[PDB]
């Protein structure tokens, strides 16, 4: 089974970390 | 930019343009009151907001107003 | 009046300080000021310590327009002295900035344009709900 | 049980108080002063003073009275 | 002592590169052609950042994943008998 | 109408940092926004209406698929009052050796966490006893959302 | 040259001025017209600087102001020695000092308040104090209550004469402006005259008077039976069995040999066992020396003749590597304005008080003094929190010179102008420590928390897990420890007993003094409070050095040393005045002390107080548990605070209920503060509108229209409500901790 | 001793 | 014991009370500034003149009413 190792990591770190790129790339392009 | 407006309530006493740190008052002609003359607002574009030509004005209410607006580099003060 | 030019006025005497020009001088502008002064004799810095002010014309660079007032005023008060200030681009070109008419704002003079007067008392404005869904504002009418 | 009703009182102090910030915000946009002669909500702008002096008239008896009691007692 | 000119601004405001060298390159030229060679891939942006960030989910997933027990405690999973609660609830 | 704050130009023109907070401050503030009409706010707030009820219906799912998968509602209903019920499982990396054998409670197989919410009670008093009924309800309620 | 100068009859003494409030300044006493008015005629009674311009009548009203100080504080000692006389049980206490506790005043019995005549010993009833007066008296060789009651008298005495000399200097013959700048005379004087010869006659009594009748209560003689102190002096034969150097008089001192004076002018050092104290003969052998450095020390400056040196050559004459020209007209700023010579005294008399508590607490100078724990733990807060106050105030004062008092064409000074000239560089570096400082020093004990929480013990910082030790400290202490034997032949024993090594010092069952261990604790303690240290620093530096200008407002001179802001645009330009950045600073030297006092409290409650027993162990008052638990906010919130508490909040019934009512009262005072704290003038203004229209429907409205305080003084309240209530919670709980279980 | 505590109780 | 913490009670709803409603009726305006409608619901202050003038607008009282709330429901 084992889904919360895979998927904890995922909402913890990789989406947050996608997130912030897209929303500074966003806020700062003209 | 701010906007500063002057009301016909005026009596030409010269505070605000003394009291104004930037130099956007000024004094023109007039023929409403005994002194003969009214405030005028032409240099916009450097108010800082300051608002002390409202502190040093005689009159029931104001006649002379400050309206905060878009800020820019000017009206924030700046110096980097 | 003509507007008048700053060709090669020398400088003050200073010795430095870390509140002068910063990155918005090679970016933005800057203030120019130039004064006459008859004797040289020591005045006080906006941005920070004191100097000493040469005979003959003297220009000062600095970074806003409310230190080239204060400087200007401090210099009217105390030593009885004209002063001018212009504003310079990047781009190299010179904007006179005091007083245009060649006489201060605190005396009337003919010739000059009224600005933002409104011919009413300040109660007669009109509610937000007279000027609500358009652009425009109950004191600029 | 004590959650339950720590949650929903909370909530409602939330939602009380957003009633009369809403409420200050229409007064502030939303009213014609001349569509609205001699209505209810006139004659309320009229008579404000009395109003408040006496909702401060009351706060400051009940506080008076409740601490001093509350300090005799200690 | 003049400080101010119009002709050319950039000694007037200052624009100088303080600590800014003109020197031929000192590296080695076949340590720079080696090095040109196998950085050739990483020098697209765009490409670079959907690799870098495909690459790093999908790494740190797999370990997750993939670690045992020994290394991390949550994976070793409990070992001593539950005990009851306050008032005997279970 | 360049940078972030589309709905505000001079919000836009500033350079300071200032831009970004007025730009997350009044995102929902529908009557401030340039060239603004009746219409156009009506239809706004419609459509913020239809986009919270989604998120409400959303949220109750979620709670009810992870009573269902990660609880014990089945043995609670048995023994109402000898059975702590449980909310959701705890993964957590951070954790050491005895937070992880502090934490095991009810009977579940690692750590847990117990659910003061009450909505036990309330499903257990509506009519639900096993956990196809949960499982059933949370696809009930995602259809609602979608 | 030097000379007396004076003004005959300057003022008249009057009471046509009491009539009319405000006459210093033509705006207040032109009439009341708001509320407002009152307000300020209390805010500028003593603004000297400003009522007029000329130096000779500010010179004058401060020495005036002085001589009135000097008046209340002689009044304030004789009504302290009057109770010491009249109200005390000092009498039972001289006999039996460890089982008796200190009491000085006596409640009367009018509604129910006589539950506070607590029973402290010795067939008496009344308040215990904590002031340590009795063991002074008792150092002094007070024995009886006649002399007290002569002290007081005299006292009285002295403050009616420094009343009349104040009246006298100032309407009667007032020094001129050239008296008050002859400051070598003064620096001469103050060194030499009051300082050495004030030493050397204490000295003297204490050869004289003090240690004849001290030896022999330690003796174990009744106090009843000692014989007076003139006797001493009558009679060379009770001196001489005593001490039979005296037999030899006068002769040895005259002839060099003084070796002969070794029987009560010793070098022994070290705490004496009978009393846990300095001994009184090394205590007299220091005043002699320092009388004999101060008498010397004092003629160094010229005056009226050729000898000497000329404060102004020295430091124009000065060259260095660093400096260079530098110091040039630091004369006559110094000697110029009251405020800058106002400043360096108020750093220097705060830097002063904490180092006194500090040594205070290390030796304890008087008898019994160390196994009374409330006495140490209140004279110990007491002086630093003076301290720390005092060190406050002297950066609002260099504010106000560099404000009003500072312009560089007629005094110019180099140094202050290079100084002035790189201020963001030295702010910046400032903000960085402190910044870095602040990280390292919280995040460890956050980190500590966070491993705790999680069962993690062994990844800690602690003195287990992850050791940080204090290796500078231990090494000075173990030099210390072994300086006596080699370092210092001359002394017997260590300066005092802190440092590591040696025997641990008990009297009447309780411990004086023992080594106190430092660890990884004391490490992260330490460094908070130079994290504290740094920021309040950084606050009250940047205060004094933007004052006169800065780069958001050029022209901050003109609009003065206390003005609430310069407007709303520009951003907002709210608290910009160096009177905001003291009130600022306030905050965080009441921060720093507070978290110092704890960490002391916590630490002598911990490893050094406690009991002993017959057989030889000590048992502290806390089990030792300092070291363990101290290292975690946790630890500091439930170890300390939660279980600390206890005698406070249960003493209700009991002879320590003031305790408690005082602990809620400082908490209602604190809670009170926020409402001035985080509110504005125009609500309150828009309130009192209201309120004015319900009375003047009443024709009860009054002349003085009343209106709401000015942003300053609102400001000035919520901070002066807030250190008292913070003050007052710390002292009911320090007071009644330590007199329950002490 | 005993009379300094009844000179505030001579009433 | 109940009596006392009903009145403590009933004094928290009426500060509040007191708190919104006079920030709702005086949000088009007062003595102290007769134009308040023209500078909108929220704005800073309108600068040190007339003996300063700090939490003016609605949106301050709306701010103060917040803390009495969570002191009366705590
Ligand atoms: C929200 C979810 C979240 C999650 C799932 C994690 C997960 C983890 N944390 Mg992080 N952390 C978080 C939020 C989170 N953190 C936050 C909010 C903070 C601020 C307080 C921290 C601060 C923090 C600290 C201070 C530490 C961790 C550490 C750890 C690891 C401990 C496991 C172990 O025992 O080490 C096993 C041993 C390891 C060193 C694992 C090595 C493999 C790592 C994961 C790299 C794999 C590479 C991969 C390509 C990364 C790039 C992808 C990119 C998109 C992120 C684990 C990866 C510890 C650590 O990893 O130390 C460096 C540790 O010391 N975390
Ligand atoms: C403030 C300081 C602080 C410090 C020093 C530590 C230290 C530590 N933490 Mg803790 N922690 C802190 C605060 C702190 N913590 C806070 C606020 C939290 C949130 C609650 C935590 C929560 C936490 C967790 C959850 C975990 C730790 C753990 C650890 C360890 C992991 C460190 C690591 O791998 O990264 C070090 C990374 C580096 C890149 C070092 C950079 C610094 C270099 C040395 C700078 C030197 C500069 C140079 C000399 C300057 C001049 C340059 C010149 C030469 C040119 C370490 C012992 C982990 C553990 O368990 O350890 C036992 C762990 O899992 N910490
Ligand atoms: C029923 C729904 C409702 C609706 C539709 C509105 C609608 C409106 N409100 Mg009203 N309001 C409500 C309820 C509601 N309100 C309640 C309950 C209160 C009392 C608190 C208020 C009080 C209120 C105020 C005081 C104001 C409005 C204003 C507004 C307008 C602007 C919205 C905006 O810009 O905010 C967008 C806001 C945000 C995105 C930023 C704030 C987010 C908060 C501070 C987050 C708190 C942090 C978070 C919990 C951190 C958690 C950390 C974690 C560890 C737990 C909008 C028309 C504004 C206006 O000027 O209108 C003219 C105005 O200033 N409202
Ligand atoms: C716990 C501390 C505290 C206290 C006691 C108060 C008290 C009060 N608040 Mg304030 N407030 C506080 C904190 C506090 N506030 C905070 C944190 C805020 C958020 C900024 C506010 C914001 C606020 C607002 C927005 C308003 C008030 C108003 C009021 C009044 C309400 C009426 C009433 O209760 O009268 C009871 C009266 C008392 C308990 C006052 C104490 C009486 C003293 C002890 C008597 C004097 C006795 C003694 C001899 C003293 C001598 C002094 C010595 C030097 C000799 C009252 C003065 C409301 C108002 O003004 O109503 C008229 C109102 O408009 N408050
Ligand atoms: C706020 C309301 C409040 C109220 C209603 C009371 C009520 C009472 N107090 Mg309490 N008290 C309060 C606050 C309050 N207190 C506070 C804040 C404190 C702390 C300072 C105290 C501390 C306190 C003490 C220490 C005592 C009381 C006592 C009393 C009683 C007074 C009896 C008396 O003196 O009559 C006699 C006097 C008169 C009838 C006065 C009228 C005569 C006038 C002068 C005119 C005469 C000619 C016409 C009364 C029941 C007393 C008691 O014994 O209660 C059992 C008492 O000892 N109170
Ligand atoms: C409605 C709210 C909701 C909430 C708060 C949670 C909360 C949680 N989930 Mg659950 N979950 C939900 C619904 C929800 N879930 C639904 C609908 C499903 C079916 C797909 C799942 C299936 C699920 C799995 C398979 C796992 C979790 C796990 C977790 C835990 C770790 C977080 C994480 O890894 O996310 C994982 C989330 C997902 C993979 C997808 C859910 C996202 C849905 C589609 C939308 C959420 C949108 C959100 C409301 C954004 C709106 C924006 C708006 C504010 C503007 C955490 C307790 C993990 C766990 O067990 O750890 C112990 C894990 O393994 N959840
Ligand atoms: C320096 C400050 C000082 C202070 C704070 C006190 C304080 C006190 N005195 Mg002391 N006292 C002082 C100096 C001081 N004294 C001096 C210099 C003398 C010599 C003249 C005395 C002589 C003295 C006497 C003779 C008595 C006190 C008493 C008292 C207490 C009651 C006072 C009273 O209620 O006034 C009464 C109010 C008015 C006169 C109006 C009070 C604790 C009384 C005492 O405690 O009795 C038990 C008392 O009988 N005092
Ligand atoms: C050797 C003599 C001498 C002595 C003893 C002092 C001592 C003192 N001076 Mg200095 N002073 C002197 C010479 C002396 N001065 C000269 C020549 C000048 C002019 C350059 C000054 C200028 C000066 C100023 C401007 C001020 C002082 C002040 C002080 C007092 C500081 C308070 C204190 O520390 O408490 C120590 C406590 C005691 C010793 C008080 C006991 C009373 C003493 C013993 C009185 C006898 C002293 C007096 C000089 C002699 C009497 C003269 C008269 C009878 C003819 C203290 C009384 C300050 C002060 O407090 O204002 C009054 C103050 O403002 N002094
Ligand atoms: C060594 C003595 C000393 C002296 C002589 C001065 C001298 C001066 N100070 Mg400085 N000052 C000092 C120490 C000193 N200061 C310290 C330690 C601090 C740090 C707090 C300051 C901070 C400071 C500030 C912030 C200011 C001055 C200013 C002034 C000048 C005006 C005085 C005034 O008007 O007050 C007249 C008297 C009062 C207003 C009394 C106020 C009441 C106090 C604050 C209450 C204390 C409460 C009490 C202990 C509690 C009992 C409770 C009970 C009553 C119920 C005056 C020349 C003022 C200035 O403008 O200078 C030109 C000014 O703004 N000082
Ligand atoms: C006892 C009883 C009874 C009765 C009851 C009753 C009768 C009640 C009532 C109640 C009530 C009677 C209540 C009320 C409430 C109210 C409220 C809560 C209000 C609020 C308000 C507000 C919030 C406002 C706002 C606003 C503004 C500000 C302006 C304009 C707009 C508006 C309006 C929105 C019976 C017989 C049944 C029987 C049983 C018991
Ligand atoms: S607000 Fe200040 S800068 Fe603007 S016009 Fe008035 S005085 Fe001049």
């Amino acid at each position: 089974n084992n889904l919360p190792s895979i998927f904890v990591p995922l909402v913890g770190l990789v989406f947050p970390a996608i997130a912030m790129a897209s929303l500074f790339l966003h806020i700062q392009k003209n | 930019s701010h906007s500063v407006k002057i009301y016909d309530t005026c009596i030409g006493c010269t505070q605000c343009v003394r009291a104004c740190p930037t130099d956007v008052l000024e004094m023109i002609p007039w023929d409403g009151c005994k002194a003969k003359q009214i405030a005028s607002a032409p240099r916009t574009e450097d108010c800082v907001g300051c608002k002390r030509c409202e502190s040093a004005c005689p009159t029931d209410f104001l006649s002379v107003r400050v309206y905060l607006w878009h800020e820019t580099t000017r009206s924030m003060g700046l110096a980097y | 009046t003509p507007p008048q030019l700053d060709p090669n006025t020398p400088s003050p005497i200073f010795a430095g300080s870390t509140g002068g020009l910063l990155r918005k001088a090679q970016v933005e502008e800057f203030y120019v000021i130039t004064w006459n002064s008859p004797k040289e004799q020591i005045f006080e810095m906006p941005t920070g310590g004191a100097a000493i002010m040469r005979e003959g014309p003297n220009l000062l660079k600095l970074a806003r327009k409310e230190q080239c007032l204060a400087l200007g005023t401090r210099l009217r008060s105390k030593y009885k002295i004209t002063y001018q200030f212009y504003r310079v681009f990047p781009n190299g070109e010179v904007q006179y900035l005091h007083p245009k008419d060649g006489v201060y704002p605190e005396k009337a003079n003919p010739g000059r344009e009224g600005v933002g007067l409104n011919m009413r008392s300040i109660g007669k404005n009109v509610s937000p709900i007279e000027v609500k869904f358009t652009g425009k504002q109950s004191y600029d009418l | 049980q004590a959650a339950l009703y720590t949650h929903h009182q909370y909530i409602a102090g939330f939602i009380m108080t957003g009633a009369f910030a809403h409420g200050a915000i229409f007064f502030i946009r939303d009213y014609n002063p001349e569509q609205n002669e001699d209505n209810v909500l006139a004659r309320m702008l009229d008579h404000k003073e009395a109003i408040i002096s006496h909702l401060s008239w009351a706060s400051l008896f009940l506080g008076f009275h409740t601490l001093g009691l509350y300090v005799h007692n200690d | 002592s003049v400080y101010f000119d119009l002709e050319d601004l950039g000694n007037t405001t200052g624009q100088w590169d303080v600590y800014g060298s003109d020197a031929p390159s000192p590296y080695n030229p076949l340590q720079s052609k080696f090095f040109e060679t196998f950085a050739a891939p990483f020098t697209k942006r765009g490409l670079l950042l959907k690799f870098l960030i495909l690459g790093g989910g999908s790494l740190l997933t797999y370990v997750s994943a993939t670690s045992t027990g020994e290394v991390l405690p949550i994976k070793r999973g409990p070992q001593e008998p539950p005990k009851l609660g306050p008032r005997g609830k279970l | 109408a360049l940078r972030f704050p589309r709905f505000s130009q001079g919000l836009a023109q500033d350079p300071t940092t200032r831009r970004i907070w007025f730009g997350i401050a009044t995102a929902h503030d529908f009557e401030n926004h340039d060239d603004i009409t009746e219409e156009r706010l009506y239809q706004n707030i419609f459509a913020s209406h239809f986009g919270q009820l989604a998120i409400i219906f959303l949220w109750t799912s979620g709670n009810l698929f992870h009573v269902a998968w990660q609880g014990n509602f089945e043995a609670w209903v048995q023994d109402p009052l000898h059975v702590r019920p449980i909310a959701h499982a705890i993964w957590d990396p951070h954790f050491g050796q005895p937070a992880v054998e502090a934490f095991t409670r009810g009977g579940a197989l690692g750590p847990v966490n117990i659910a003061y919410s009450g909505v036990y009670q309330w499903w257990y008093t509506i009519g639900l006893r096993t956990n196809g009924d949960l499982y059933t309800g949370a696809l009930f309620l995602l259809f609602l959302s979608a | 040259e030097v000379k007396i100068l004076v003004d005959r009859d300057p003022i008249k003494t009057s009471f046509e001025e009491w009539a009319k409030p405000g006459h210093f300044s033509r705006t207040i006493a032109k009439g009341p017209d708001t509320t407002t008015w009152i307000w300020n005629l209390h805010a500028d009674a003593h603004d000297f600087d400003s009522h007029t311009s000329d130096l000779e009548e500010i010179s004058r009203k401060v020495f005036s102001a002085h001589f009135g100080q000097l008046s209340i504080i002689f009044l304030w000692l004789s009504g302290m020695y009057f109770h010491g006389a009249r109200f005390s049980n000092y009498e039972a206490w001289l006999s039996d000092p460890t089982h008796i506790g200190p009491s000085a005043q006596v409640v009367w019995s009018i509604v129910g308040q006589e539950i506070l005549n607590g029973d402290v010993g010795g067939g008496f009833r009344g308040i215990q104090i904590t002031s340590g007066f009795f063991q002074i008296w008792r150092a002094s060789g007070i024995t009886s209550e006649l002399q007290l009651y002569c002290t007081a008298i005299g006292g009285l005495v002295f403050a009616a004469l420094m009343l009349f000399a104040g009246w006298f200097h100032y309407h009667k013959a007032a020094p001129k402006l050239a008296w008050f700048q002859d400051v070598e005379s003064m620096l001469n004087h103050h060194l030499a005259g009051l300082l050495g010869l004030g030493s050397l006659s204490w000295a003297g009594h204490q050869v004289h008077v003090s240690l004849p009748i001290n030896q022999f209560l330690n003796a174990g003689v009744d106090p009843k039976e000692i014989p007076l102190p003139h006797e001493f002096i009558l009679n060379r034969d009770l001196l001489a069995q005593l001490y039979p150097s005296f037999a030899e008089g006068a002769t040895p001192f005259f002839t060099l040999n003084w070796s002969k004076y070794a029987e009560f002018l010793t070098f022994r050092g070290g705490l004496d066992p009978v009393t846990g104290g300095l001994w009184l003969t090394d205590i007299a052998h220091h005043h002699l020396a320092i009388a004999i450095l101060f008498l010397i020390a004092g003629h160094m400056y010229r005056t009226n003749w050729g000898i000497g040196h000329g404060i102004k050559d020295i430091l124009e004459a000065h060259k260095g590597p660093f400096t260079g020209q530098g110091h040039k007209g630091l004369y006559e700023i110094l000697t110029t304005s009251w405020h800058a010579q106002l400043s360096i005294n108020l750093a220097m008399l705060g830097s002063l008080t904490i180092v006194v508590a500090h040594h205070m607490y290390s030796m304890p100078p008087y008898p019994y003094l160390a196994t009374d724990y409330g006495t140490q733990l209140s004279l110990f807060t007491h002086h630093m929190w003076i301290g720390g106050f005092l060190i406050v105030g002297a950066a609002a004062h260099a504010a106000i010179f560099m404000v009003r008092d500072y312009d560089p064409t007629t005094r110019y000074n180099d140094l202050l102008d290079r100084v002035l000239r790189h201020r963001d560089a030295i702010i910046s570096h400032l903000n960085w420590v402190c910044i870095f400082l602040g990280f390292h020093s919280f995040g460890l004990y956050i980190h500590n928390d966070t491993m705790s929480a999680l069962g993690r013990p062994q990844d800690m910082f602690s003195d287990t897990a992850i050791q940080l030790q204090p290796v500078f400290a231990q090494w000075i202490q173990n030099t210390h420890a072994l300086a006596p034997g080699t370092t210092a032949p001359g002394a017997t024993t260590s300066t005092s007993l802190t440092w590591g090594g040696g025997d641990l010092v008990a009297v009447g069952g309780k411990v004086a003094l023992l080594p106190i261990p430092l660890g990884t604790a004391d490490f992260l303690v330490h460094h908070i409070h130079a994290f504290t240290i740094h920021v309040t620093v950084l606050i009250l530096l940047k205060g004094v050095l933007f004052a006169r200008s800065s780069r958001l407002i050029p022209d901050k001179a003109n609009l003065g040393f206390r003005f609430p802001c310069d407007g709303p645009g520009r951003g907002g330009t709210c608290q910009v005045s160096a009177w905001d950045h003291v009130f600022l600073g306030l905050f965080w030297m009441y921060n720093a002390i507070s978290v110092v006092i704890f960490h002391f409290s916590w630490k002598m409650q911990s490893d050094v107080w406690g009991s002993i027993s017959d057989q030889g162990v000590v048992t502290h008052i806390t089990g030792g548990n300092f070291a363990q638990s101290s290292i975690t906010i946790n630890g500091w919130l439930r170890d300390f605070l939660w279980a600390q508490a206890s005698q406070v909040i249960q003493s209700y019934g009991s002879s320590l209920s003031a305790y408690g009512l005082f602990f809620l009262g400082a908490h209602f005072v604190w809670a009170f503060s926020l409402m001035f704290l985080f509110s504005g003038r125009g609500y309150w203004q828009e309130l009192i509108e209201s309120i004015v229209w319900a009375h003047n429907k009443l024709k009860v409205a009054p002349a003085t229209q009343p209106r709401a305080l000015s942003i300053v003084q609102g400001r000035a309240v919520g901070v002066t409500h807030y250190l008292l209530g913070g003050i007052a919670t710390t002292w009911a709980f320090f007071l009644a901790r330590i007199i329950a279980v002490g | 001793s005993g009379a300094n505590f009844a000179r505030a109780f001579t009433v | 014991g109940d009596f006392l913490v009903h009145h403590a009670i009933a004094l928290g709803l009426h500060t509040t009370t007191l708190i919104l409603v006079k920030g709702a009726l005086d949000a088009r305006g007062s003595k102290l500034m007769p134009d308040k409608k023209d500078f909108g619901y929220s704005f800073p202050c309108d600068g040190p003149g007339r003996g300063g003038t700090c939490d003016i607008s609605a949106w301050d009282a709306f701010y103060l009413a917040v803390f009495w709330m969570l002191n009366t429901i705590g």
